[PDB]
């Protein structure tokens, strides 16, 4: 709105909202591949399956 | 352990001694002052005589 | 699927019988045709797309047409009964620990050279009767074999109590031991699991397996510990999935020999069969001569598929008006 | 076939590949449990 | 203790419901107040400095209305009963160690990497019954832990003996074996302990714990002797810790913020709402949409607490005067 | 905890150290005398 702690600007040309408040907004994309997953071996206890 | 048997060439519980009462004398006694834990913890011994 | 071919191999689907080329109204019919002199005979299908025939078959030249039924086409799911080995021991001795494995032969590959091992293991106790060992051994393949996590359905597993002696309770990984409460249980039945089928994409093929018992030391020496011995199977795979299969493929010799290869721009072809139906095969295998010095014939065949009930009632009427009408003594089944 | 080198007299259970020597009885390991001779 | 708010969070005391404004006397009085046409509802509550009106809250705008039973604020002391089971062995094995390692977590620390360990060792012996086990254990677990001079002790150890099966006897670093002179004890109950708590500064905070066993050898195998089962909590602790510190955050979300700083120069705020009574709570969450640019919420929350005496009743008067002057429906409890 | 490791076949007695085995009898030195087995 009117300020902006998260850099520090006092004034604004271009408002959001009228409230005087700062919302940061943030977003990434990730990814994992396994090729193949029948060389990876594992023992897990049977408490942990579900 | 029964597994591993602890013999005389690696814990020498007795000892060749030089003395004038036989060629082959020889000495007794030892004593445990550590132990050594599975995953790195080892324990040592330390003696004070406040206690 | 992909099949092989004695130079040709064309289906047709008899959905329906209409005994005249005037009554060809809706998809699937056909109708065998022949003349008053029986010396051709061809049949008259009803395409999504108008009416279609096959090729003139020479009634002199006709090698063998020999009718299947559905239960032909089934493929039995393989049991294999786990129990305890009395002459080792008849009940699970005090100490060991008791491991069987399975060793399946064909994963994700063809070959048998790309195997699968998986295990299910008891701790045996002291008091432990031979229920209360089947009754953790089925919980602990269950939790290895059907959990939520497997790519693929491995095996399924049953157990069989002494009283009813044939009816099978399904365990899984989400099964506790307080579900299964019955102190006579007397095998552990491992069957086999038919595989997820795409039609025309992947196949259907399954996993064959051979229960595998590890060793367990009574006296001071090590006695293979378990028998396993094959059983009457009693669940059957479907036909439908076969025969759409069959379809896919040979719609193909007559219609565009790729599917759907290079996608803005594909012929679809529709299809006529229900992968969830039983169906039979009716198949007329014959050749081509000519009056000279080519002696050399030219292998055919003709599939024909109509829908199966349990009592062939749609098949054995097929097979009566194409014995009629060409002259050709194909058996009823 | 199952060699035991040694034998240990105890009060308490000694170790799995020993021989459990009291005093008129000789248990040694069998089968999951101490099984006694005579 | 500080919470999450959306925005804001105002609590307001309801000590007695008086009919209307002239009525309210004392400190810790409320009145929920609305028009004849049930648009906005405002509490005028006596704050012991005057008559204090709450926000007023647009009815059109209300996004939920909910009350609390005061029962479900209650925190369970979780008991573990420790016994040996009878699979192992039902008496101690008269020359093993028993070792009960108590494994704590969340200690003098914020999360579960601050993990604390306290013990009890009794090895048995040749005539040693289970009866004389369980009163020899309690006592050595009431000598590791029950030792602090400074503060109370982090779990509480109780003894049932078999012929009462309810009442659960004491056991403290002053119990010695001859003060426990049942013969039929059959299980150690470890009880969680009610953390220290101030106003304020410190919150209701709980170290779990799990009690876990050490190996002992029977069948030349070395198995866990005992079992550690929850059973159903019967010790509680009551709610005037978490609501005091919850009008402790609340007050300074509407007066002072300087709550205890600058410690000659304050503003002391008194605090309405004792920590010696439980207490219900009603929550009313609305939002303000403006005129014709500001169409953006700015939600709010009002928090009102009254005192429980068991049978509910002063919460639903006060629910069953907001339904009648505001038209909202609040479940009476 | 005194572990004997050897047997010994002998119409008299061996040492304190091993288990004496004549004519079908086991004994040990338990006790400060020979003790038999059975
Ligand atoms: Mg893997």
């Amino acid at each position: 709105g009117i300020r902006n702690p998260f850099t520090g600007q006092k004034g604004n040309p271009y408002m959001s909202f009228d409230e005087d408040s700062a919302v940061i907004h943030r977003m990434a994309t990730l990814g994992v591949c396994v090729l193949d997953p029948t060389r990876t071996m594992s023992l897990i206890p049977a408490i942990l399956q579900g | 352990w029964t597994t591993f048997v602890l013999d005389n060439n690696s814990t020498r519980v007795v000892e060749k001694v030089q003395s004038r009462l036989h060629s082959n004398a020889l000495s007794a006694g030892f004593q445990f002052v550590e132990y050594k834990a599975p995953n790195g913890v080892r324990v040592r011994l330390d003696v004070d005589p406040f206690y | 699927m992909v099949i092989s071919i004695n130079q040709v191999r064309q289906l047709y689907v008899a959905k329906a019988l209409k005994a005249n080329t005037a009554a060809l109204t809706t998809a699937g019919d056909i109708v065998p045709k022949a003349d008053t002199a029986k010396t051709t005979l061809y049949f008259q299908s009803m395409s999504p797309a108008g009416i279609v025939a096959s090729d003139k078959i020479n009634l002199k030249h006709v090698l063998y047409a020999k009718a299947t039924p559905s239960e032909a086409l089934a493929h039995k799911l393989v049991r294999y009964s786990v129990t305890l080995d009395a002459d080792v021991s008849a009940t699970p001795v005090a100490g060991q620990n008791y491991i069987l494995r399975l060793a399946f032969r064909q994963y994700i590959g063809l070959s048998e050279e790309d195997q699968y091992f998986k295990y299910g293991e008891v701790i045996a106790r002291s008091g432990m009767t031979a229920s209360d060992f089947y009754k953790k051994m089925a919980i602990s393949l269950a939790k290895n074999l059907e959990n939520k996590t497997e790519s693929t359905p491995l095996v399924n597993i049953y157990l069989i109590s002494a009283a009813a002696a044939s009816t099978d309770v399904p365990v899984t990984s989400a099964t506790k031991e307080s579900d299964l409460t019955a102190t006579d249980y007397n095998q552990i039945i491992i069957e086999e699991t038919e595989q997820p089928w795409v039609l025309g994409m992947m196949p259907q093929a399954f996993i064959p397996f051979t229960p595998q018992f590890l060793t367990i030391t009574v006296d001071g020496e090590d006695r293979l510990w378990g028998v396993a011995t094959v059983v009457t199977p009693t669940k059957t795979v479907p036909d439908g999935h076969l025969i759409a299969d069959l379809e896919y493929f040979c719609m193909g010799a007559r219609g565009d020999i790729y599917r759907g290869m290079g996608y803005p721009n594909i012929i679809k072809t529709t299809y006529l069969v229900d992968p969830g139906a039983v169906y039979d095969v009716l198949d007329i295998h014959y050749f081509y001569t000519g009056s000279n010095e080519s002696v050399q014939k030219s292998e055919k065949t003709i599939t024909l598929v109509a829908v199966d009930d349990g009592s062939h009632t749609a098949m054995n009427a097929l097979i009566g008006a194409i014995n009629t009408a060409s002259g050709l003594t194909i058996a009823t089944l | 076939m199952k060699t035991l080198r040694t034998l240990k007299i105890s009060p308490n259970a000694p170790d799995i590949n020993s021989v459990w020597l009291y005093k008129g009885t000789m248990k040694y390991f069998n089968n999951g449990e101490w099984e006694t001779i005579g």
